[PDB]
Order: C-alpha cells, then structure tokens, then sequence
C-alpha cells in the first residue's frame, strides 16, 4: 500500500 | 546471516560502496524565489533523495535480513535523520554554510526557520572541529538506521539481530580509531562524542518534523505523496 | 579552572551519587487514574516538585557549576523531562510492564489509552524500562547518564562541557572495567547505553508536543514553573 | 523573567 513498501519490495 | 561475518575492514568497504550520490537542486539564481519556492527547493529534493537512501538502506549490511515491515518502520522514522546527517556531513568545509546541494548553498541569514539552521551548523561546525572521517561517517549513519526505531513473539528475534548489528558497527568504529593511532581512552571518548551527536540530529530531525507537518496543513509548499505518507507514520 | 576534571573516576561516581535528588510520592489518593484530568494531574504536580530536586541536583554535578547562570538555564531548559524520563524508567526497571511514577502510583499502558496520545509514549517509555532491564544497567550507570544528558542535550544551542564529557565517558567506562568487563564489552556496552539517550531525546520531544497540548486546552492547569520550560521549548 | 533564573541561585 506505501509507496516506502513498494520500491522497498522492489 | 552476512552482516555479522563481516570484517571491520569489510563493513567499511561494504558502506562506502553504498554510498548515495550528492543530487542537485532545482534552484535557480535568475529565478526569484518566495519563503515556499525555497522550501519546495528542500523537500524536492529531499523526495528524490528518499528513492536512493531506500536503494542504499538495502545495501546496508544487516538491514535486507529484517522483514518489509520492519525495513518500512525504519526508514520511516530515520529518513530525516538520515538526510540531515548527510547534509552537515557535506556542509564541514563550509563554515557558517549549508550545503544541501552543490548548486544550493544556504546560511543562518537566509532564514526563511533559523533555529533548525543554527543546529545543522553547529552539528557541522562539531564534524569539522572533530575531524570527522568518511569511514566513521558511513557508520555513523548506518547506526541511526538501525537504532531510530528500533524501539517501536518471535520479532524480538529480529531486535536482537539489529542489537548484534548495531554492535558489530561499535567495534567497526573502534577498529577505525585504532587505526588513526587514537589511545584507548581518546577511541572512548571518541566514540561517545559521536553517539552524542545522534541524539541532536534526533532532535533536529522531530524539530524538523514539526515544521513538515506545518507546511501541510498551510498548503502552499509542495509536498510529494512519498514525504506525506513519510509524515503520516510520524503522525500515526 | 573547573574541578570536575581534577575528580577521580570513583569521586566523581561519589558526587554523582551523593547528588542523588530523592525519590517522591504522589498523592496518597488510592484512586487509578483513568481521566485525562486526573492522570495529567497528577504526572505535572509530580514533575513541579521534582524540578526544584533538580535544580538542586544539577548544581552538585561537576562543572555545571563552572558554567554561566544563563548556560545553566539553558541546559535544563533542554533536558529536564529527558532527565525525568530517564529517571522513570531507571526505577521502573523493577516493574515489567509498569511505569513506576511514584512509589504509590504506577501506571500501565492501560490507562494510557484514556488518554489520546499518552499510549505510545508509555510504550516508548516501557521499552526502555525493560532495555535498561536486560542490559543490568547499574545506578552508577545510571547517574552517568544522567549527567550526560543535563550537559549534552543543550550543548549547541564551551571547550569545557566537552572535556567534562569526556570525563563522564572515562567514568562509565571505569565502571565496567571494574565490574570485569573485556574492552570489547566495554565500548559495546558504552555505545549501547548512549544510543539509548536518542530515543530518551525522542520521547522527551514527544512529551513536549503533549504538554503544549495540554496548555492548549487549558484543562489541567500547569503551574508557572512548568509554563515556563514549556515556552521556552516552542 | 524566569523562575529557572531565581532557582539557580543560592
Ligand atoms: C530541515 N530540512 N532539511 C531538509 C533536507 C533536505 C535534503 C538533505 O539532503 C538534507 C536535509 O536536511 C529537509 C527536507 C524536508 C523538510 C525539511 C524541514 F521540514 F524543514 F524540516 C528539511
Ligand atoms: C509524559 N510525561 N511524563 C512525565 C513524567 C513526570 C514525572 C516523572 O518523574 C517522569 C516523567 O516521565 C510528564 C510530566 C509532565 C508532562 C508529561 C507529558 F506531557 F505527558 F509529556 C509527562
């Protein structure tokens, strides 16, 4: 849902 | 894991090859600027700052064996932190000056909030007196990743593994002031002004997150989604 | 020039000690404190007796006094609920899950959640309770750190501060050297226990931003003294 | 001005 979460996941 | 096998020499190696690059600002002497057009100058590029501290937080020994969520929680209470560290860091051979970016340098009379100012100056002005070194920078920085929110089952599991981390970096900087011929005693006292340091930057950072908030609510100061969801958690 | 530097290790372990400001009660109503009113109440009325123990306190720590009365102002006006935190969770240790306020009044998390904002405070303030717990922080420790923070925290804002600094790391170290502890546990303990002031740093802002609140409201009156270090914060 | 002022003093 985060943005953070997102390119952290990347 | 990785993190803990590593050598001082290692975890040196290790940080200064993650290091982030220094972006420019958008600012521009022919343009006139306005107290907002300069902030916006700030928080740009702050947000695009975030997308390479996230890239390097990766790459930060320790820090990829925690879960996403706990990555997440972390990033979002040092990010600030982080970024001010590395502005006093570039700021040291600047005296009485602020060097956000290369092409951005800002002192305590373009005040637009001084006192945050008057702390990132005396934080450099304390850098620049101890002699800071690269090597004790990039630990120094990594240490505020782990630790900020370190304090926010089986998860304590991962607590103690960023204890053991954060522990590994403690002897990595007495490894490198052992190295610069510091006695026993200066390696210390060394150590312990750093750290000190971090509680100010801490300060700084909650000081700084304050007027973040503000700057949202009076709306005139472009805030990106990224820095909003950043103060969202802060505010949770 | 200042005396603090010409102390021994284990004096001035002694005049940290002795300077010890004495642990106080609340009041001796046997009521829990759930209210917001009643809570906040109670936490402010102990904090104005306690700061006059401070006062007190931080005239007896080595090279504070050597300083000027508008440093020493300043000074406490920057650490003093760091200083009433850290000294909450040192004698909260004993008590898992409690926060030990007063002899006769500890509160849990419980009755921080009937208060909007308290509750996350509390668990920060837990946390470190129970940090202090595991890493079998001693009182000489204890006062180390202490004076750490009354010096530290409003340092920027002087060669001196840092070399009585300095003095207070000897001192912590010295203590961990005589309680048998390898050099390697030693600067790990020492780097452990003053990264543990930044999150103090952090509760203590947070803290700030509830009692301006509170001021704000207006429904727990504070008193002139606490107004004051409240004013001078924001 | 402050009470810290008055405090400090003895
Ligand atoms: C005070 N301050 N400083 C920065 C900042 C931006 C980039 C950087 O590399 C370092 C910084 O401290 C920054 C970014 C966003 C917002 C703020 C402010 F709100 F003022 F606190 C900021
Ligand atoms: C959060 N908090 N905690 C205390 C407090 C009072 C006495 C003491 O010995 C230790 C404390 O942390 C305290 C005193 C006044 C106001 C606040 C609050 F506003 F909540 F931050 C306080």
């Amino acid at each position: 849902h985060k943005i953070l979460h997102r390119l952290l996941q990347d | 894991s990785l993190a803990l096998s590593l050598t001082a020499d290692q975890m040196v190696s290790a940080l200064l090859d993650a290091e982030p690059p220094i972006l420019y600002s958008e600012y521009d002497p022919t343009r006139p600027f306005s107290e907002a057009s300069m902030m916006g100058l700030l928080t740009n590029l702050a947000d695009r700052e975030l997308v390479h501290m996230i890239n390097w937080a990766k790459r930060v020994p320790g820090f990829v064996d925690l879960t996403l969520h706990d990555q997440v929680h972390l990033l979002e209470c040092a990010w600030l932190e982080i970024l001010m560290i590395g502005l006093v860091w570039r700021s040291m051979e600047h005296p009485g000056k602020l060097l956000f970016a290369p092409n951005l340098l800002l002192d305590r009379n373009q005040g637009k909030m001084v006192e945050i100012f008057d702390m990132l100056l005396a934080t450099s002005s304390r850098f620049r007196m101890m002699n800071l070194q690269g090597e004790e920078f990039v630990c120094l920085k990594s240490i505020i990743l782990l630790n900020s929110g370190v304090y926010t089952l089986k998860s304590l599991e991962e607590k103690d593994h960023i204890h053991r981390v954060l522990d590994k970096i403690t002897d990595t900087l007495i490894h490198l002031m052992a190295k610069a011929g510091l006695t026993l005693q200066q390696q210390h006292q060394r150590l312990a002004q750093l750290l000190l340091i971090l509680s100010h930057i801490r300060h700084m950072s909650n000081k700084g997150m304050e007027h973040l908030y503000s700057m949202k609510c009076k709306n005139v100061v472009p805030l990106s989604d990224l820095l909003l969801e950043m103060l969202d958690a802060h505010r949770l």
